[PDB]
């Protein structure tokens, strides 16, 4: 039970996530690939994928913090914050 | 059109429905931020205290003792006996007690009159 | 593997 | 602690509120007293009743579970809104037609259960018939006295 | 409203914040997955007519208005995250979550059953008490004349500081202990 | 009973002959052996009470509160002796001699044959009690308690000291074991009535009374530990004891006197439980508590049946035991954070799991969880009120529940919860303090397995 | 908009600090150092003890003294036969058989 | 004889027996609930004995073996009641725990405070076979307060959650408000017949006793969660799952009900009492029953599927029938503390979700959970010849055929229904359908302990209907002659209830948005009666306890 989260699983499922978004192209998609300026997206796309999270890992991720994860690699250092990772 | 929610005392009107949490004017900005301004340094003030390695012990919050010397000491020095308080300690203070005085001394009496007529069932009434 | 450190007070006293 | 960051009197005049909305550590603007009818709340501010569990939860606090920080001026019945206490949240349905719906489905099942004792349903048969004069040996009956006799016939 | 940086919401946190609790209590109540995503996009519709509303007055009333829809069509006892506050299993290992000082009061004889963890936690407790007076110094002479104005903290700015106000942020207990 | 006057006057050249790092240990050692001496009491009879000689006696009554007077004196010294500690040796002796003076006191008062006797003792136990509050209460502020003492001796004990004085010109004498024979009704007049609260208002409010009650959260936060255990747990009963002597010749006009006293402390329980349930100071719950618990046996003594004195002297026993752990809770908390606010230190149960054991066991015994001996007192008090009027069980159980309430609250607010974080000098559990709570609970313990000793003298 | 370079800035610094801080809390091999310290014996101890103290004392102490353990007397029927008699109860009456 | 009284004092001795192995500790433990589990089955087995030699011959004793105390005419003895009702009820009670400790060691095994669970589970045992053998109120008073403790000391298990502790403290409220009746029914007892012993009671057999049961209904309202003083039972899910198995779902909350059965001879002579009975029980299993439509946590729709139950029991003695009540009591425990075994496995398979709204799925991913709960649905609801057929389809064909409230027949045939409305919406929202939970599957059973456990409970849900019914003797007379419309109510009432409930459940595949009535908005704010009396009740309290009791009297006037 409760199995171990990772980086390289936390990065691994929130870019298998993105990839599965119709907005989202999955050849220009990288790790450091900004919402509204590189890959275009509304702030309702924002919303939107923060509440995708919410759906991937089980949790929360409060409107304060929801506000500003503005890529990939802030929604991976976010769960690893909430989650304690590489320990 | 739509059911107004209604507030109540254990009821509190939400933040979303009240029409104050939509101004937009300048003064409530000011005050915003002077409450966000007071907040912060308060919140500076504890945490340079809460993160200090040199202080092992309780930082003391002035307001929690403030809130105990009002609920405990500031009760009799600041009373003035008035209307409204000599009518509202003559309510709940020899109310309740007439009250359960007159009902008890009712049923007492009852069960007296009822004992020296031989009507209540005392049969089996040894302890007491 | 990986075994982490459990913080609790003193069970000694 | 010492003196003159202790509640006081009632203040007057509008440089002791001042005074005290610098003691009491808020906006003179918000600090708003209990009315002096001498009953002792002194220059404590009347914050708006407000329940601690409305507060939001995914702020930083300095005491998470009371929903509180250090400096604020709390609330006059601060143990009284506890979140293991007296709520005074939203709720989805307004109080007024909670109390109306309580009491009216309360006191209709209190008559409807008044009317079927009023009019009870039953079986299509006679009373159930026991034999040795109703029993009379077996309820308590005494020994030496004889009852009538209550006889049973065939049908 | 109350938050830690800002002093309100911005109409735009509004609009976004809306449309989540909306979503979230629209989930609630459209519980299979195929008839929410239906509705979720009837619904992202509608939030993206009146995207391009110019006039912030209007958007004002608009937003309030939404606001009296969401409020007439919420769920009474909408999804919950079990570790969000309202779960089932939030702040439910709170008990478990001892702080970390009382380590210093452990006995010698269980203090030497974990040699290398104390060892280390010395030098822990003596890079905390060397970063202390240069973190102090660092934030006596930034934040302006009345205190600081927002809650947020400066990091660390020079090499080989570290960012004040950092041990209770760092040293905090696991989630899961 | 000069076998046990005698070694606790030893316990004075005990203390003052004591090396300096040996004044606890001392005393501490020969006051247990003097509480195991306490035993010798228990020979009591079914007809005749232990009559020693011209001075002193002792029933069934007198004799379980001397036990828990002599057991409470080594409790007091292990409980008063961390706070002492910076204390001046002299000032400690000092200290030290005060408790053991009034145990003296104490430990006559409760065996006084004659009742003026009783009166000189029973007055002379507030004056040790004084000099320890006033003198190491760690802050004094009595700006309202001076008027309130005035009001103590106006209202209470000279009209005492009147009345007996007037019952040694009638009766001729004073001595209880003559008064039992030489009883006369006292009857319907105003003399008597005015007699009747000559004899009874001292002792209401020694209890305390409910609106009687106001120097009671006071003088029980105002004081150092031992203070409020011995106010807690022996000073209280010294007026139900006398109430329960005095009202051999309070017959039959109490059958009617009672009616006003009764409602106060039948409200009144209802009244300071629900008192306890907003206190922010954790020692003036605990105080709440006692006058809570006390209303019952004034309501036991004056409704007069045999259930309702042994339910009120078990009451009593269990009561002193039960606050005075209570109190030992609240300081061993003290002692840690410097301040009685009770939503200061939270979350406890995740930093001292031993001692949230003895929090948890001493409110089960507060909230009177059978088969305690607080269980039993309570339980024969409520029937034998419904023995007096069917509808007071409505007043018991309504405080059967709120006493319920504050009890778990005050586990639930100190040991439950979040712990605070910026209190950082929360120890572990000192040896010390732990068998202080274990000499208080397992006594308590062991009484529920045998009760039958504190049941009173018409067990 | 996201969050300022400071922010991020102190995100990045109080990550790796809690990170080493999380890898810290691990533990060694030896770790913990801990000092130098009947088949069926469960129905023995547990029960077959027990069962010989409860015997004796309800043998010897609680049926000794009266009315302790009182037991429903047993249910009798007709035809049955009495031990502590030897008489043999009588039946009840032929049935006016029904079927 | 010998071996009757021997073996009964061996069982609750064998039970004591551990709790003083965890105080008497040194050591760190060689799996102290494999002991404690042990222990619990040989006590069952223990206990099995005098269970079989009272079906032999109806042999019923008195253990009064310890002389306690002595108030001048009340000679307080410890004294054990074995009759037909503890003879019926240890062997069911201990095999059921021996059940969820074996659930246990699987379901707490994260914790780190497993001991003092286990510690604190046995407390509960031993104080609720205190409860059940008590032969004097004071004993059972004993038992009563100690299960109420340990149901404070196990909602609030994780006490360091503010709602934990504020559903433990809501628990020992509405508890504490029953301990006023029971109070009272001790003090009539005391005083009108000179004893709190049951035989002495019954045997003097009181002919005014409508207050001594009003007393005791108001006792068993504030411990079985009658209508009034119900809320705690739906709050006090907040606890582990172990917990609400086995205490608050099949063994706590049936002494309520417990205690009016054990009262039968002075309810079968008072009709006021049996009509209130009645009354209070109908109002119940009604109102339980329609809060359990709308929920979603699965929990609380258990919760309140086992305070329908109740309610039922309380209206099967409101009609004088006791003994089915108690053998619905035993039978109830089976498939009740196994529905909430199952909800507790799903839930820590799918890593603490509670919310049946992210469930689904679990058809084929937890075949023996999905077989397990269905059959403990199915019991529930009264499918033919599974063993809750065997005691509450008896109790309507004893409710239809009797001198009746008509009305509380008639909520009691709504409970029948809404009692299938909520078991097919447990087994739509979480065994049908397609998976609605995260996407991490950890989902897994294949443990020897979650699934014995399971499985022993199940050979109860199966078999011990038709075992205990034929091996029980009659204390009435069966109902058994009524109309063919009157003999097939429950079960087409039963099958309604599917079938309105399967088309409710295929209106919400359909794609409609409706706003939401209110009934449904009565229905999930729990008839409106924990959101007013909870805030309201505290409030009146709380300020007269501060504004004119410590402010204005009694610091300032007096
Ligand atoms: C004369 C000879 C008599 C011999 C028999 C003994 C008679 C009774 C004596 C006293 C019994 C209690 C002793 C232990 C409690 C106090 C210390 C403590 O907390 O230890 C925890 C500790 C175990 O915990 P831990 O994990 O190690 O550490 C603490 C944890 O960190 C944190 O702790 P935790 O939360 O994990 O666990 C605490 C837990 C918490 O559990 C509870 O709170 C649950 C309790 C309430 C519900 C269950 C009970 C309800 C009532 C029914 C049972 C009683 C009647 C039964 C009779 C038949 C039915 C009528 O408490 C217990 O487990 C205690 C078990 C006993 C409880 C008794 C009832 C207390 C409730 C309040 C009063 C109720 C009415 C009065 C009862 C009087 C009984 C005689 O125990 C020990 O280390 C034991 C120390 C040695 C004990 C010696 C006992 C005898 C002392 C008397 C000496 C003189 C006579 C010589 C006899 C010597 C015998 C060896
Ligand atoms: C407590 C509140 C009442 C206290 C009253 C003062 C102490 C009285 C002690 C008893 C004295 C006594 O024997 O009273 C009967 C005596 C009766 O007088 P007597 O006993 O000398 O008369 C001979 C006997 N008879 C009555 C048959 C004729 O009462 C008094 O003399 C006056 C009693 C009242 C005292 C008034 C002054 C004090 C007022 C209250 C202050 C507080
Ligand atoms: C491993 C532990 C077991 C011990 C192993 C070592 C010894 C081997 C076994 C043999 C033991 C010795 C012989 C048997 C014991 C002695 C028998 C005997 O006559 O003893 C005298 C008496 C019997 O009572 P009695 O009737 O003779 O006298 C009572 C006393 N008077 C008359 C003054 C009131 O005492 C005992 O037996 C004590 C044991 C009692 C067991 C139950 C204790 C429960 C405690 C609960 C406290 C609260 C009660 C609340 C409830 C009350 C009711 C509602
Ligand atoms: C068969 C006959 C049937 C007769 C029926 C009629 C008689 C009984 C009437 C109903 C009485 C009980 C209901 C009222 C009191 C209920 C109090 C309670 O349970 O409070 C719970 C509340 C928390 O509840 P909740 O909101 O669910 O919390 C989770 C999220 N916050 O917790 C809190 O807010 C904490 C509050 C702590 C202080 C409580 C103060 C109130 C005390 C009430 C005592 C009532 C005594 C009644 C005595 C009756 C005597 C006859
Ligand atoms: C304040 C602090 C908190 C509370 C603590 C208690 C304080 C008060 C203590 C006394 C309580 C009230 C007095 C006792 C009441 C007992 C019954 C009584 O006296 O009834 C009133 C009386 C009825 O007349 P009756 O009793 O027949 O008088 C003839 C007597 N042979 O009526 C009358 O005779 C009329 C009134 C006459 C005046 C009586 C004054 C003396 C009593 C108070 C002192
Ligand atoms: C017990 C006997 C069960 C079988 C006899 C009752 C049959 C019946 O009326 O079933 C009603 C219904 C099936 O009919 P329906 O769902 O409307 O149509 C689709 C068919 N698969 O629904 C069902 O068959 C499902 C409910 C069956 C309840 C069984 C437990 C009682």
């Amino acid at each position: 039970d409760a199995p171990p989260l990772t980086l390289e699983g936390i990065k691994d499922r929130v870019l298998y996530v993105l990839k599965l978004y119709d907005k989202i192209d999955p050849e220009k998609l990288s790790v450091n690939s900004h919402f509204m300026k590189d890959l275009g997206l509304d702030s309702l796309d924002q919303v939107e994928i923060i509440m995708a999270m919410e759906d991937e890992f089980g949790f929360e991720i409060p409107d304060i913090d929801a506000e500003k994860l503005m890529c990939p690699q802030e929604i991976v250092d976010y769960i690893a914050d909430k989650k304690d990772v590489y320990e | 059109s739509f059911p107004k929610y209604e507030p109540s005392r254990l009821a509190s009107l939400p933040t979303t429905l009240d029409p104050a949490e939509y101004d937009i004017s300048s003064e409530t900005r000011k005050a915003q931020a002077e409450r966000l301004a007071i907040r912060s340094r308060l919140k500076r003030e504890y945490q340079l205290q809460y993160n200090d390695p040199s202080r092992r012990g309780v930082v003391e919050d002035p307001a929690l003792i403030r809130w105990t010397c009002a609920r405990s000491a500031n009760v009799y020095p600041n009373f003035r006996p008035n209307t409204k308080t000599s009518l509202l300690g003559a309510l709940f203070g020899i109310g309740p007690l007439i009250f359960w005085y007159y009902v008890f001394k009712t049923d007492r009496d009852r069960k007296e009159k009822l004992i020296q007529e031989g009507k209540l069932d005392r049969t089996f009434n040894i302890s007491y | 593997g990986k075994r982490l450190f459990i913080i609790k007070p003193s069970g000694f006293y | 602690i010492t003196k003159d960051m202790l509640p006081g009197p009632y203040p007057k005049t509008p440089e002791e509120r001042a005074a005290a909305a610098k003691k009491y550590n808020m906006r003179v603007e918000d600090y708003e007293p209990y009315p002096d009818d001498g009953m002792g709340y002194g220059d404590y501010p009347k914050l708006p009743d407000r329940s601690q569990q409305e507060r939001d939860p995914w702020y930083d606090w300095d005491h998470p579970d009371l929903r509180l920080n250090w400096g604020e001026p709390m609330h006059w019945d601060l143990d009284m809104y506890i979140r293991n206490r007296v709520d005074t949240s939203p709720t989805p349905v307004n109080w007024n037609l909670m109390c109306k719906h309580l009491f009216g489905f309360v006191a209709f099942m209190l008559f409807m259960f008044w009317v079927g004792e009023t009019y009870p349903t039953y079986q299509p048969v006679g009373p159930k018939q026991y034999p040795y004069n109703n029993l009379y040996l077996e309820r308590g009956g005494d020994p030496n006295k004889e009852p009538e006799p209550v006889v049973h016939y065939e049908i | 409203a109350f938050l830690p940086s800002a002093a309100y919401l911005t109409h735009q946190q509004k609009v976004l914040q809306l449309y989540k609790r909306a979503l979230r209590h629209l989930e609630s109540r459209c519980v299979h997955r195929d008839k929410y995503r239906y509705f979720a996009c009837l619904l992202r519709a509608r939030f993206d007519e009146h995207k391009n509303e110019k006039d912030m007055v209007k958007a004002t009333q608009l937003l309030r208005e939404a606001e009296k829809e969401f409020w007439h069509g919420q769920h009474p006892q909408p999804y919950i995250f079990p570790e969000s506050p309202g779960g089932t299993s939030y702040e439910r290992y709170e008990c478990y979550k001892v702080p970390e000082w009382c380590l210093d009061d452990w006995h010698p004889s269980e203090k030497a059953m974990y040699p290398d963890y104390f060892a280390k936690r010395e030098q822990w407790k003596k890079l905390r008490r060397e970063s202390w007076e240069r973190e102090v110094k660092q934030l006596q002479e930034e934040t302006p004349v009345g205190g600081p104005r927002t809650e947020a903290l400066p990091p660390a700015r020079k090499q080989g500081d570290l960012p004040p106000l950092w041990w209770h942020i760092v040293t905090r207990p696991r989630e899961r202990p | 009973m000069l076998k046990y006057i005698i070694p606790t006057m030893m316990l004075m050249p005990l203390t003052w002959l004591s090396k300096n790092s040996m004044i606890w240990i001392n005393t501490t050692l020969h006051s247990l052996l003097i509480s195991l001496t306490s035993l010798l009491l228990l020979n009591q009879f079914g007809d005749n009470s232990l009559n020693f000689s011209l001075t002193f006696f002792s029933d069934s009554l007198s004799t379980p509160l001397l036990i828990l007077t002599m057991w409470l004196l080594p409790l007091m010294l292990m409980a008063s002796q961390h706070h002492l500690s910076k204390e001046n040796l002299a000032r400690k002796k000092l200290f030290i001699s005060m408790l053991i003076l009034l145990q003296l006191f104490l430990i006559m008062t409760f065996t006084a044959t004659e009742l003026i006797f009783f009166y000189i003792m029973f007055e002379a136990t507030l004056v040790p009690t004084l000099i320890i509050i006033t003198r190491w209460g760690n802050q004094t502020e009595r700006l309202n308690a001076g008027l309130y003492f005035l009001f103590y001796t106006l209202a209470g004990s000279l009209p005492l000291l009147v009345a007996l004085i007037y019952i040694q010109n009638t009766m001729g004498s004073l001595n209880f074991l003559i008064l039992q024979y030489w009883v006369q009704p006292m009857p319907n007049s105003w003399s008597n009535t005015f007699m009747w609260l000559a004899c009874m208002m001292a002792f209401m409010v020694k209890m305390p009374l409910y609106g009687l009650h106001l120097w009671l959260p006071k003088a029980h936060v105002e004081a150092p530990i031992a203070g409020s255990m011995v106010l807690a747990a022996i000073l209280l009963k010294l007026g139900g004891y006398g109430m329960m002597r005095i009202t051999l010749l309070l017959n039959p006009i109490t059958d009617f006197m009672a009616y006003p006293f009764i409602m106060l402390s039948l409200w009144g329980m209802i009244m300071t439980s629900s008192i306890c349930l907003r206190q922010t100071d954790l020692k003036s719950l605990i105080a709440y508590s006692s006058v809570s618990h006390m209303a019952l046996v004034i309501v036991a003594i004056l409704i007069q049946t045999p259930w309702s004195y042994m339910g009120a002297t078990a009451l009593m026993i269990a009561h002193g035991l039960t606050s005075s752990m209570l109190f030992c809770l609240a300081n061993s908390n003290y002692e840690r954070v410097h301040s009685r606010t009770m939503i200061l230190a939270r979350g406890l149960q995740t930093l001292l799991p031993l001692m949230a054991a003895w929090w948890l066991l001493a409110s089960l015994t507060n909230l009177a969880l059978p088969p305690s001996i607080n269980l039993i007192g309570e339980l024969f008090v409520v029937m034998s009120t419904f023995s007096w009027s069917n509808i007071t069980i409505i007043l018991m159980g309504l405080n059967m529940v709120i006493t319920a309430l504050y009890s778990l609250y005050m586990l639930i607010t100190t040991q439950r919860g979040k712990h605070t974080h910026h209190i950082n000098n929360i120890l572990p559990s000192f040896t010390r303090e732990n068998a202080l709570m274990s000499l208080h609970m397992l006594p308590l313990l062991l009484l529920s397995l045998n009760p039958k000793i504190i049941l009173g003298p018409l067990y | 908009s996201g969050y300022t370079p400071d922010e991020k800035l102190r995100l990045q610094q109080l990550r790796e600090l809690r990170r080493r801080w999380l890898k810290d809390q691990e533990l060694s091999p030896r770790e913990p150092v801990l000092p130098p310290r009947r088949h069926s014996i469960f129905a023995f101890t547990h029960v077959l003890i027990p069962v010989w103290i409860i015997h004796y004392y309800l043998k010897y102490h609680v049926t000794t003294k009266p009315y302790t353990i009182v037991e429903k007397k047993p249910r009798i029927f007709p035809g049955d036969t009495i031990l502590e008699t030897g008489e043999v109860i009588p039946p009840m009456k032929e049935f006016p058989d029904q079927h | 004889m010998n071996l009757f009284s021997s073996l009964t004092l061996v069982t609750l001795i064998l039970l004591t027996m551990p709790i003083a192995a965890i105080n008497f500790n040194t050591h760190k433990f060689t799996n102290y609930p494999l002991y404690v589990k042990t222990t619990i089955s040989c006590a069952f087995i223990t206990s099995m004995i005098p269970t079989m030699m009272f079906i032999h011959t109806g042999q019923e004793m008195i253990i009064s073996n310890w002389h306690w105390l002595t108030i001048q005419t009340l000679k307080l003895s410890l004294s054990f009641k074995m009759d037909f009702f503890s003879m019926m009820f240890v062997p069911v009670a201990l095999f059921v725990t021996w059940s969820i400790m074996e659930f246990s060691m699987w379901y707490m095994h994260s914790d780190p405070n497993i001991n003092q669970f286990f510690k604190y589970l046995l407390l509960f045992l031993i104080t609720m076979l205190i409860l059940v053998t008590a032969n004097n109120l004071f004993q059972l008073f004993i038992g009563w307060e100690g299960v109420g403790i340990m149901s404070f000391l196990l909602i609030g298990w994780w006490y360091g959650r503010t709602d934990a502790n504020t559903a433990a403290l809501q628990a020992i409220l509405y508890n504490r408000i029953g301990d006023i009746g029971f109070i009272l029914a001790m003090a009539w007892f005391l005083i009108n017949l000179n004893t709190w012993d049951l035989q002495q009671i019954f045997m003097l057999n009181p002919n005014d006793s409508n207050l001594p049961l009003m007393g005791l209904i108001l006792a068993a309202t504030g411990k079985s969660a009658q209508f009034g003083l119900h809320p705690w039972l739906p709050s006090a899910m907040e606890g582990p799952t172990p917990v609400s198995a086995l205490l608050h779902s099949s063994t706590m909350v049936v002494a309520g009900i417990f205690l009016l059965i054990r009262f039968y001879p002075l309810t079968e002579n008072n009709k006021f009492g049996q009509s209130i009975m009645l009354c209070l029980g109908a109002m119940t299993t009604l109102f339980t029953a329609m809060c359990a439509l709308t929920q979603n946590d699965i929990k609380k729709i258990i919760a309140f599927s086992t305070s329908s139950q109740l309610g039922l029991m309380m209206v099967t003695i409101g009609i004088n029938q006791p003994h089915l009540a108690f053998l619905h009591i035993c039978t109830h425990a089976f498939f009740k503390a196994m529905l909430f075994m199952c909800s507790g496995s799903i839930i820590h398979s799918l890593n603490d979700e509670q919310d049946i709204r992210k469930m689904g799925g679990l058809f084929k991913a937890m075949p023996f959970t999905t077989t397990a709960l269905i059959i403990g649905s199915l019991a529930l609801t009264g499918m033919p010849f599974l063993t809750g057929f065997y005691s509450k389809d008896l109790i309507i064909e004893s409710a239809n055929t009797s001198y009746t409230n008509a009305w509380a027949l008639l909520m009691t045939l709504v409970a029948t229904s809404f009692t299938a409305i909520y078991s097919t919406r447990i087994i739509f929202f979480a065994l049908l359908g397609q998976p609605r939970f995260p996407t991490l599957i950890n989902i897994n059973e294949n443990n020897p302990f979650l699934i014995n456990s399971i499985k022993r409970l199940l050979i109860g849900s199966l078999f011990a209907g038709f075992i205990i019914s034929n091996n029980i003797p009659p204390m009435t007379i069966p109902q058994m002659t009524m109309p063919h419309y009157l003999k097939m109510t429950a079960l087409t009432v039963t099958i309604l209830g599917f079938i309105l409930a399967l088309e409710i459940s295929n209106t919400t595949h359909y794609l409609k948005f409706n706003y939401p009535s209110n009934t449904f908005k009565f229905s999930n704010l729990l008839g409106y009666y924990p959101t007013i009396m909870h805030r309201l009740t505290p409030y009146m309290n709380l300020t007269m306890s501060q504004k004119s009791a410590s402010s204005l009297l009694d610091l300032i006037w007096l």
